[PDB]
C-alpha cells in the first residue's frame, strides 16, 4: 500500500539502538580476580597470598601427583586435541573406558559423558521432555537447570523450596485436569526435575517423599547431583546412598566432574534404555568436540583414588560439621545451609533496601578478610535472566586439605571482621 | 560487493532418475520398518531394544514408537559405520579398534585385532597440529605439571586465571580486533552468547543451513527469527527491506535491533560465504554481523588469519567474530572478538563468565603456543609453509575428484570436500568398502542433510603428503566404479 | 568371467533398491512378492493376446 518515496524515507530515518548498552554503572564483576599459579590450598590472589576458601574442591584431587602423571601419560600417548564429534572419529578407548568407570562407581547399567559441565544438564531435560508435557522445576534450581527447561517447550511449574504439601497439591491439579480430559491426558508425561544438593541454599531435598509421590502420582524424576556426587553417602555414590534409596527408582541422575573430580566435564547416567536416546537426541553430545583424552584419564585415575580411600568422605564430613557449628554465633549475618553440605552460604542478617548497598557491604567484608590472608568469593548471579533471585550471599566451602588451625582462624577472622563492618 | 579475485562455486543439480531412485529406496525401508514393528508388537521375535521397567509399566510412555522409528529401523542397520573407537593420535594415519556384531548391528563385540596405518579423512586438524611431540607437547606437559588439570570455579569466582589474561590478549592481537574473550566450548559460545545480544522485540536473520549451535543460541533468546535462503543475497536484501519498513508483526513498532548470523565456511554444504555482498548489505541497512568462523579461522587466508583475509576486508567491519580453537589449532575451545565495549559487556554479561566453569590450562598453554606458531613468532618458518601446503592439498584434491566425474560441491578453495551419494543403502556401503581397503571417512545422512541429499566429507589437512593423496584417489575411483557414483555428466 | 557378470548385477540390483541393509529373510519375501506379481502381470498380459 505504501508508496515506494515513503518507502525509502522509513527506510533511511531508522536508527537501530546500540549493539551493547552502556554500563554506568561500575560493575564489580567488571573487576575480575587475578590469581597467579595454581588455585589450591595457600593459592596466591591478586599479588597476596590466602588460603583457598572459595574454588570447588572438595577432595583435593586437583594437586595429587598420581592424577598429574595419568594425565602426562595420556598426554603423551594420545595430545591434547580430540579433533572430532563423538560419531566422526572423535571416541577414543579412554573415553569408554571412562564410561565402564562411571557405570562400575555408581552401580548403574549405563552412564554417557558431557564434555562441558553446563552442557550436561543443559542438553539431558530437552532431549526427553517436548512440547506438551508438564515439568515440576524446585524454585531454587540452578541456572543449567532452567536453560535446560527453557530450551525445551514443555509447560513449567515451580514449588516452594522442599515443601512436599505444595508439590502434592500442584499435583493434585494435575491430576484433576487430567480427569478433565482424558485424551489429552493420555499423551502428557509427568517429569519432576530435583537437585541432590542444592547450590544456591546449601539445603538437602527429601528424597523418600519424593520417591513415594513419584510411584503415587506417576511422574518420572530427574535428579541433579552436581555438588552431592562426591561427598555425600559411606562411600560417595551420592544422595542415594546417603538416603539409602535404591538407585533403581531415580530414573535419570545428571552430574558434572568438575567440583569434585577436578576435571572439565560433565555425565549423566541412568538405565539403557534412557540412556541411549541422548547419543542421538543430545545437542551437546552430537554437534560438539569430544572431551580431550587428558582430562577423561584424569578423572579416571581421580576415580581409582576415590574408590581406594574411602575416609576422605568421614573427614570431609567432620570437617563440615565443625566449621558450621563454628560459624554459628556471628552478630551481623547468619549461616544458610545443612551441617552436612560443604559448600553453604553467609547472608545478611537485616538487609538495607538497595541491594547494591548490601553487595557492596559482602565485596568490603571479603576484602578485608583477603587482607587478613583468608581467600573468600561472592556468590554471582544474573540478576535480570534468573527466574528466582537468591539475596547476595558470601560463599563458604570446605575441603579435607583444610587443616583444623585454619578452619578455626578462618572462622574468628570472619568473626572479627563482621562485628567491624557490620556495626 | 567488490571481489579482489574471482569467486567460483558449482552446485550440481541431482539426476531425476536418481532422486526416483532414493525415493523408491527411502518408502521400501520405511515399509519394512513398519513391518518389524508390527512384528515386534505381537512379540513374535524378541525386542533387543530395552524396555521400561515392570512397576513403571502403567506410566506415560516415555518415548513414542514413530520419533524414534527412524532411529530403530532405519539408522540401527548401518550404525557400525559411525562412532569407531580409534587407540592413536588422530594424525594422517590412525589406529582403529576393529570391532563386530553378531545381531545385526544392535550390540557391539570388541575383537582382539585393530587395524593399523588407516588413512585419515575425517579429523580435522587442517593445519597439522595434532602431534605428540613437539614444543606445543613439551610446553602443555610444562604447564600441566605446575598448574595441573582442570580448575574448579568460574571466571567471576577465584576461578579466573592468568593464563586466561594471556591467551584472551593474545588472541586479540592475533585477530586484528580491540579485544577478545575465551570460552571452554564453542557449541557453548554460541548458546550462551547469543540471549545476552539480542533480547525480546529484535530480529534474528538466521541463514538456512546455520548451526544447531547458532539455532540453539536464537532459540534461547525470545528475539524473532526469520530464515533467508542460503546464500541467496537478493532474499537477504528483500527480508532486510521488509522487516525494516513493516516492522514487528503483532504491532507494528520499529525493531530495537537486527542482527544477520552468517558462518565462514559451512561444514556440511561446502560454501564459503559471500562476505563482501553481506557487508555492502549491513552497512546500506544499518543492521548487525554475526560472523561463525569455526571451520575458517587456520584453513583460509594468505597467511591463515581466517574468511576475512581470504577477501581482503577490513577486520573492524564485522561486529562479532566467533571462532573455535578446535577445528584447526588443535585444541577444545571458542572464542569471541570484537570492540573493547562488546567485550567489556560480555565479561559482565554471559552465562559462561557466571555459571560455567574457566577452560583448562594445558589447553591454553597449547593453544598459545599454536597461535605463536602460525603468527611466525616462534621464529620457525613452519608458519607459512603449513598453510601453501594446505592450499595446494586442497585445489589438487578437487581438481583430481572433479576429472574422475564425481558430484562435488561448495568453492573450489574450500578445504571440506563433500562428495554425493543420493541414495540410502549407498551410505552404508561406501563406508565399508572404503574401510576395507584402508582409508577411514565420514558419510552423514538424515539427521544433518536433506532427504535425498547424502554426502562423505572429506577433511583435507596439511599433514597429507602427495602419495598418501594418490593411494586415498586411486581407492575413492575403485570404490566408484564399483558403485557407480559418477553421476556428473559435464567432465567424466 | 560371466558369473562375476550377473554377480555384480545381482549386487547394484540390491544396492539400488536398498535390499543391501535387509536381512536375508527379508530380502527372500521381498523377492517372492516381486515374481509373484511379475508372473500374474505376465499371465493377464497373455490374456490379451
Ligand atoms: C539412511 C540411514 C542414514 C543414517 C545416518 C545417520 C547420521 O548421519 C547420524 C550422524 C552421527 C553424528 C552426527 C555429527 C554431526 C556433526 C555436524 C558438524 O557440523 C559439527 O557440528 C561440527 C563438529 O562438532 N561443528 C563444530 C562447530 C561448532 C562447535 O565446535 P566445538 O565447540 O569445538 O565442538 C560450532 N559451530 C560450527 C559452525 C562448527 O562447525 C563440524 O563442523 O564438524
Amino acid at each position: 500500500d505504501l508508496t515506494v518515496k515513503e518507502k525509502e524515507e522509513l527506510i533511511e530515518e531508522w536508527q537501530p539502538e546500540p549493539l551493547v548498552p552502556p554500563v554506568p554503572k561500575d560493575h564489580p564483576a567488571l573487576n575480575y580476580n587475578i590469581v597467579s599459579g595454581p588455585p589450591s590450598h595457600k593459592t596466591v590472589v591478586n599479588g597476596k597470598e590466602c588460603i583457598n576458601f572459595a574454588s570447588f574442591n572438595f577432595l583435593g584431587l586437583l594437586d595429587n601427583p598420581r592424577v598429574k602423571a595419568a594425565a602426562l601419560a595420556s598426554l603423551k600417548k594420545y595430545g591434547v586435541g580430540t579433533c572430532g564429534p563423538r560419531g566422526f572419529y572423535g571416541t577414543f578407548d579412554v573415553h569408554l573406558d571412562l564410561e565402564d568407570r562411571l557405570a562400575k562407581f555408581m552401580k548403574t547399567e549405563e552412564a554417557i559423558i558431557y564434555s562441558y559441565g553446563f552442557a550436561t544438564i543443559a542438553s539431558a531435560i530437552p532431549a526427553y521432555s517436548k512440547r506438551g508435557d508438564i515439568v515440576f522445576v524446585d524454585r531454587a534450581a540452578c541456572f543449567a537447570i532452567q536453560k535446560g527447561l527453557q530450551a525445551s517447550r514443555s509447560d513449567i511449574k515451580l514449588f516452594k523450596h522442599n515443601d512436599m504439601a505444595d508439590l502434592e497439591r500442584l499435583l493434585k491439579e494435575q491430576e484433576i485436569e487430567d480427569q478433565k480430559n482424558p485424551r489429552k491426558a493420555r499423551v502428557t508425561r509427568r517429569f519432576i526435575v530435583v537437585e541432590g544438593l542444592y547450590m544456591n541454599t546449601g539445603t538437602i531435598c527429601p528424597l523418600p517423599e519424593l520417591v513415594k509421590l513419584k510411584y503415587k502420582y506417576k511422574a518420572r524424576i530427574f535428579l541433579e547431583e552436581s555438588l552431592s556426587f562426591g561427598v555425600l553417602g559411606e562411600h560417595g555414590r551420592g544422595v542415594t546412598e546417603h538416603y539409602g534409596i535404591n538407585i533403581d527408582d531415580i530414573d535419570l541422575i545428571s552430574a558434572n566432574m568438575e567440583n569434585a573430580l577436578a576435571s572439565i566435564g560433565g555425565f549423566c547416567c541412568g538405565r539403557s534404555f534412557v540412556i541411549d536416546h541422548q547419543r542421538l537426541s543430545g545437542q551437546g553430545y552430537c554437534f560438539s568436540a569430544s572431551l580431550p583424552p587428558l582430562l577423561a584419564a584424569a578423572a579416571i585415575e581421580a576415580l581409582n583414588i576415590m574408590e581406594e580411600n574411602p575416609g576422605i568422605f568421614a573427614v570431609l564430613k567432620e570437617k563440615c560439621g565443625q566449621i558450621h557449628k563454628a560459624l554459628q554465633g556471628i552478630s551481623g549475618l547468619k549461616v544458610v545451609g545443612e551441617s552436612l553440605s560443604p559448600a553453604f552460604h553467609l547472608q545478611l542478617e537485616e538487609s538495607t533496601g538497595s541491594r547494591e548497598q548490601d553487595v557492596r557491604l559482602l565485596q568490603e567484608i571479603v576484602d578485608q578478610c583477603m587482607n587478613r590472608s583468608i581467600a573468600l568469593t561472592q556468590a554471582r548471579y544474573l540478576e535480570k535472566e534468573e527466574k528466582c533471585l537468591p539475596p547476595p550471599s558470601i560463599r563458604v566451602v570446605v575441603t579435607v586439605e583444610q587443616t583444623e588451625e585454619e578452619l578455626e582462624r578462618a572462622a574468628s577472622t570472619i568473626k572479627e571482621v563482621a562485628q567491624a563492618v557490620l556495626l | 560487493g567488490l571481489y579482489k579475485r574471482p569467486f567460483n562455486e558449482a552446485f550440481e543439480e541431482t539426476p531425476m532418475l536418481v532422486a526416483v531412485l532414493t525415493y523408491v529406496g527411502y518408502g521400501v525401508l520405511t515399509l519394512f520398518g513398519y513391518l518389524r514393528d508390527f512384528l515386534r508388537y505381537w512379540r513374535i521375535e524378541k525386542c533387543h531394544h530395552a524396555t521400561e521397567r515392570e512397576e513403571q509399566k502403567d506410566f506415560v510412555s516415555l518415548y513414542q514408537d514413530f520419533e524414534n522409528f527412524y532411529t530403530r529401523n532405519l539408522y540401527m542397520r548401518i550404525r557400525d559405520n559411525w562412532n569407531r573407537p580409534i587407540c592413536s593420535v588422530p594424525g594422517a594415519r590412525v589406529d582403529i579398534m576393529e570391532r563386530q556384531s553378531h545381531d545385526y548391528n544392535w550390540s557391539f563385540k570388541y575383537t582382539g585385532n585393530i587395524i593399523k596405518g588407516v588413512i585419515n579423512m575425517g579429523s580435522y586438524n587442517y593445519l597439522g597440529f595434532a602431534r605428540n611431540t613437539g614444543s606445543c607437547q613439551e610446553a602443555a606437559a610444562k604447564v600441566l605439571e605446575e598448574y595441573g588439570a582442570g580448575v574448579c570455579s568460574t571466571r567471576q569466582e577465584i576461578g579466573n586465571l592468568d593464563k586466561h589474561e594471556e591467551l584472551e590478549e593474545l588472541v586479540a592481537r592475533f585477530l586484528g580486533v580491540e579485544a577478545a574473550m575465551a570460552y571452554g566450548m564453542g557449541f557453548a559460545t554460541n548458546s550462551m552468547n547469543i540471549p545476552a545480544l539480542v533480547g525480546k522485540g529484535c530480529l534474528i536473520l538466521s541463514d538456512e543451513l546455520n548451526h544447531a549451535s547458532l539455532v540453539l543460541g536464537a532459540r534461547l533468546s525470545g528475539a524473532t527469527i526469520r530464515i533467508f535462503k542460503h546464500n541467496n543475497m537478493q532474499s537477504l536484501e528483500k527480508l532486510l527491506k521488509d522487516a525494516i519498513v513493516y516492522g514487528q508483526p503483532r504491532t507494528r513498532r520499529p525493531w530495537k535491533k537486527i542482527l544477520i548470523l552468517v558462518e565462514g565456511i559451512y561444514s556440511m554444504e561446502g560454501s564459503i560465504v559471500r562476505l563482501p555482498e553481506v557487508i555492502a548489505l549491513k552497512k546500506k541497512y544499518k543492521a548487525y554481523l554475526y560472523l561463525d568462523e569455526a571451520h575458517s579461522i587456520g584453513a583460509l587466508g594468505p597467511t591463515g588469519r581466517g574468511v576475512v583475509e581470504y577477501f581482503g576486508l577490513d577486520p573492524e567491519d564485522v561486529d562479532v567474530m566467533m571462532g573455535t580453537f578446535t577445528k584447526s589449532f588443535g585444541a577444545s575451545g571458542g572464542y569471541i572478538g570484537g570492540k573493547k565495549e562488546l567485550i567489556d559487556y560480555l565479561r559482565t554479561h554471559s552465562h559462561s563468565a557466571v555459571y560455567a566453569t574457566s577452560l583448562s590450562p594445558p589447553v591454553v598453554e597449547q593453544i598459545i603456543t599454536s597461535m605463536k606458531c602460525i603468527m611466525g613468532q616462534d621464529g620457525t618458518s613452519l608458519g607459512k609453509e603449513c598453510v601453501q601446503q594446505l592450499a595446494e592439498n586442497t585445489r589438487y584434491f578437487r581438481r583430481r575428484l572433479k576429472e574422475m566425474g564425481f558430484i562435488i560441491y561448495g568453492n573450489e578453495d574450500s578445504p571440506v570436500v563433500p562428495l554425493m551419494l543420493y541414495m540410502p543403502a549407498k551410505i552404508g556401503a561406501f563406508g565399508r568398502e572404503m574401510l576395507k581397503r584402508n582409508i577411514g571417512v565420514v558419510v552423514v545422512g538424515f539427521p544433518a542433510t536433506p532427504i535425498i541429499e547424502s554426502r562423505a566429507r572429506f577433511c583435507l589437512s596439511a599433514a597429507h603428503t602427495k602419495e598418501i593423496l594418490d593411494t586415498a584417489l586411486k581407492e575413492i575411483d575403485e570404490v566408484g566404479d564399483l558403485l557407480q557414483l559418477k553421476y556428473s555428466r559435464h567432465r567424466l | 568371467r560371466a558369473w562375476k557378470q550377473m554377480s555384480w548385477f545381482y549386487y547394484q540390483y540390491l544396492l539400488v533398491t536398498a535390499l543391501y541393509m535387509l536381512e536375508p529373510w527379508e530380502r527372500t519375501v521381498f523377492n517372492s512378492m516381486l515374481v509373484s506379481i511379475v508372473g500374474m502381470a505376465l499371465y493377464t498380459g497373455y490374456v490379451f493376446m
